[PDB]
RNA sequence: GCUUGAGUCUCGUAGAGGGGGGUAGAAUUCCAGGUGUAGCGGUGAAAUGCGUAGAGAUCUGGAGGAAUACCGGUGGCGAAGGCGGCCCCCUGGACGAAGACUGACGCUCAGGUGCGAAAGCGUGGGGAGCAAACAGGAUUAGAUACCCUGGUAGUCCACGCCGUAAACGAUGUCGACUUGGAGGUUGUGCCCUUGAGGCGUGGCUUCCGGAGCUAACGCGUUAAGUCGACCGCCUGGGGAGUA
């Protein structure tokens, strides 16, 4: 959410093939679904996060 | 977009104080500042036709307020431009 | 000066715009109508009212929901005064010659209930002909007798009486009616403010209009 | 003069290289009148997927208020330097501490 | 998309498949490219989902 | 744009009275006053009042007679595109007698059977009835 | 002269706004290899095609181009065209809170200039998938098609052309005025912040609906309502957007 780094928070904003979850599921407000896409996003380019369950 | 330091140091070179912000001459001033700025911007790329169209409301803007001035004050005018180094 | 326990304003979101200078409401999302204005309504209300209910009194007290009709069916029925009390069949005031027969339907029937023809022919056709009446009954009771034309008519509320009223409207029969903050008004030229289906302002206003109209003249 | 995260990560064997590289980065940022304002030598972390093979990876975490120049000739120094499998230079928006 | 079922049944279970993608991202992805009338499916696709 | 401001205030009126609005205000001007003048002379406004100094803030009351307003029609003639000019013997009667027909003149704006009688003509700005 | 129109200045906010450089994982195709063995592929049914020089399937490594699942949404930005992975760099616009400066510096704009999807053209380059042309197999009375197997241009990049689309809201721009309701989005002021809020106050947007307007359909404070300033354009169908 507020960062990336947070991936304890993050991990449960993924399913468990680790896609995003919309925001009709989250409930989450607007403006940060994205702050938090933008960070998970951000999380799988540091190996913090898998893009996929098949590793 | 232009520094707030530049952006204010010209302010304080062309009209009575700062705050003087409004002056014609400093808004026209701070206007060529950043148009010539600009011109190695759209040196490099040039296809940045999108920012371009700001620069060129830039041009028409300062260009009416040029008009403006030498309708009013006819000198300021002449000053102006010699000093800020345009119209040829 | 107020004299209503409770029926202060009602009705929530669906304000009808027109009924702002009747409202001065916010309670919890619902606004309270103009308590001191439903009043001096009743000053011209009543007034008005037994002006033409001495000059001669004829009524028709024009109100329906199943949770409110039967409570219309009383001095608002006795007294000077005819009702109904069950959905309006449209064009009543508007085809009174067509629907004049479904009175003496309604009467040679009734009269040849206890009377007449009755405990004869099958006794299928019997309450086989009492589903006859229980309809045609409620439905056209205040009809019955009419003797003198329906004179300005009392109206519970303005909106879900859309039809009566609009007819009323054509007819030149000065609809006087009590209109909640969603009601539209202005098809009632005598018009009452405040809450319009809590049984309160009903039998407070409706039994106080009978309690008007029944006396004028001694 | 502005900020960023930077967060680049190193080879396993190239391991006891880190710090090396980390008083050489700050030297060349300190060189620049450019402050530091955060520096965590996470170690040797766990990949979530397997990059490059090789699974587990060396992460170190920096934070920098320096003038877009040393930050451009980092990426460079950061490419050039095949023992650094991921790179990532990032926003700003004021310094920071601590948190991870 | 896994399940590692443990001790003591038969049954397939599998009924997180309709959960995410089968002919979820996979009867899309299929054919006709789209382009520009997924724009005018999924237009359709909230008119219907106002009421 | 604010370029014709009169039809503008022509339009105010128009406007609030379709609405049944009791009052109406407006950024005053000189001309504007003047005319509201003949519109009270009249009897087509209440009553106008002008709560202002440096932003000056002319404001009328409208009336209403029967249920209807009191202005069955307001509509602009002279305009900045096209300025009507008639004479005197050529100054129009708007509803026959009825309604007015707002006219400036060499001496004031005056209404129309004012202006035939002072002998003069002038700009007809709007008509009213 | 004036300060309300219009600009300038300060701090900030949201954003697939533009341009440039990096870079990531998922897949397809291809190359190499392990295992494995008689089919695979495809259709409505088939056949062309592919496989014992071992295909398909399965695992492993590699090369290459192209596009960026999930987020994602009557969501967001742009003048229109249109713009969706992540990151840095350059840069345009919009909006909001304050207050300060300019002082009508404005609106519109024939001519003019710029921009302007996709296709198409010029030179080099690049080429995985898709695919005009073209080949082959089918269907069919016929099949120059729709379906199948292949597949060239093109679709990709750089520079330069072309200047058109149902380039559509089929609604020119600017400004003023005129009842409502439920959302979405995005700033910001105030309240024991003591509720995840509570009451306001701008920008943008969707649905619905009043007067009114309309041939009707419908539009309806984002007008197709009430008005003004300017500009483009229409005058029966065909002929013709042709000579
Ligand atoms: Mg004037
Ligand atoms: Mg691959
Ligand atoms: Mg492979
Ligand atoms: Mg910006
Ligand atoms: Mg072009
Ligand atoms: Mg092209
Ligand atoms: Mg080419
Ligand atoms: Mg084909
Ligand atoms: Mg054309
Ligand atoms: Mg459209
Ligand atoms: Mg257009
Ligand atoms: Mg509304
Ligand atoms: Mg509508
Ligand atoms: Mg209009
Ligand atoms: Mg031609």
């Amino acid at each position: 959410e507020i960062d990336y780094k947070d991936i304890a928070t993050l991990k449960n904003y993924i399913t468990e093939s680790g896609k995003i979850v919309p925001s009709r599921i989250t409930g989450t407000r607007a403006k940060y679904q994205r702050q938090l896409a933008r960070a998970i996003k951000r999380a799988r380019y540091l190996s913090l996060l898998p893009y996929t369950d098949r590793h | 977009s232009l520094s707030t330091e530049a952006t204010a140091k010209i302010v304080s070179e062309f009209g009575r104080d700062a705050n003087d912000t409004g002056s014609t001459e400093v808004q026209v001033a701070l206007l060529t500042a950043q148009i010539n700025h600009l011109q190695g911007h759209f040196a490099e790329h040039k296809k940045d036709h999108h920012s371009r169209r700001g620069l060129l409301r830039m041009v028409s803007q300062r260009r009416k307020l040029l008009d403006y001035l030498k309708r009013k004050d006819v000198a300021r005018y002449t000053q102006l431009i010699e000093r800020l180094g345009l119209r040829r | 000066m107020l004299k209503a326990g409770v029926h202060f304003g009602h009705q929530t979101r669906y304000w009808n715009p027109k009924m702002k200078p009747f409202i001065f409401g916010a309670r919890n999302k619902v606004h309270i109508i103009n308590l001191e204005k439903t009043v001096p309504m009743f000053n011209e209300a009543l007034a008005e009212l037994n002006k033409i209910a001495s000059r001669k009194g004829k009524i028709l007290f024009v109100g329906t929901k199943r949770a409110a009709s039967e409570a219309v069916k009383d001095a608002a029925l006795s007294c000077d005064q005819f009702f109904v009390n069950h959905r309006w069949l449209g064009g009543m005031l508007t085809n009174w010659k067509t629907v004049r027969q479904s009175i003496k339907r309604l009467k040679d029937l009734e009269t040849q209930s206890q009377d007449g023809t009755f405990d004869k022919l099958t006794k299928k056709e019997a309450l086989m002909r009492t589903r006859e009446l229980e309809k045609l009954e409620n439905s056209l009771g205040g009809i019955k007798d009419m003797g003198g034309l329906p004179d300005a008519l009392f109206v519970i509320d303005a909106d879900h009486e859309h039809i009566a009223i609009k007819e009323a409207n054509n007819l030149g029969i000065p609809v006087f009616a009590i209109v909640d903050t969603n009601s539209d008004p202005d098809g009632v030229d005598f018009v009452i403010p405040g809450n319009d289906d809590a049984i309160r302002a009903v039998t407070l206003y409706l039994g106080a209009v009978a309690a008007t109209v029944r006396e004028g003249r001694s | 003069m502005r900020h960023y995260e930077i967060v680049f990560m190193v080879h396993p064997d190239q391991s006891e290289q880190v710090p090396g590289m980390i008083e050489r980065y700050t030297a060349a940022i300190t060189g620049a009148e450019g402050k530091i304002h955060r520096l965590e030598d996470w170690g040797r972390r766990q990949l979530a997927y397997p990059i490059n093979k090789l699974h587990k990876a060396h992460y170190v975490l920096m934070n920098v208020e320096a003038p877009q120049e040393v930050i451009d000739e980092l990426e460079t120094t950061f490419r050039f330097n095949d023992a650094v499998i991921r790179s990532m230079v990032m926003r700003t928006k004021h310094a920071v501490t601590e948190a991870s | 998309i896994k399940v590692r079922e443990n001790e003591p049944f038969d049954v397939a279970l599998r009924r997180f498949k309709r959960s995410c993608e089968k002919a979820g991202v996979l009867a899309e992805v299929r054919r006709r490219e789209f382009y520009e009338k997924p724009t005018t499916e999924r237009k359709r696709a909230k008119a219907s989902a106002v009421k | 744009s604010m370029q014709d401001p009169i039809a503008d205030m022509l339009t105010r009126i128009r406007n609030g009275q379709a609405a049944n609005k009791a009052a109406v205000t407006m950024p005053s001007s000189k001309l504007k006053v003047a005319i509201a003048n003949v519109l009270k002379e009249e009897g087509f406004i209440e009553d106008f009042k002008v709560e202002g100094d440096t932003k000056p803030e002319l404001e009328l009351t409208l009336k209403y007679f029967q249920g209807k307003a009191v202005v069955e029609s307001i509509q602009r003639v002279s305009r900045p595109g096209l300025r009507i000019y008639k004479r005197k013997d050529e100054l129009p009667k708007v509803m026959a007698g009825l309604g007015i027909a707002v006219v400036s003149t060499s001496k004031g704006v005056m209404t129309d059977r004012a202006a035939r009688q002072a002998g003069l003509g002038g700009e007809i700005i709007c008509y009213v009835a």
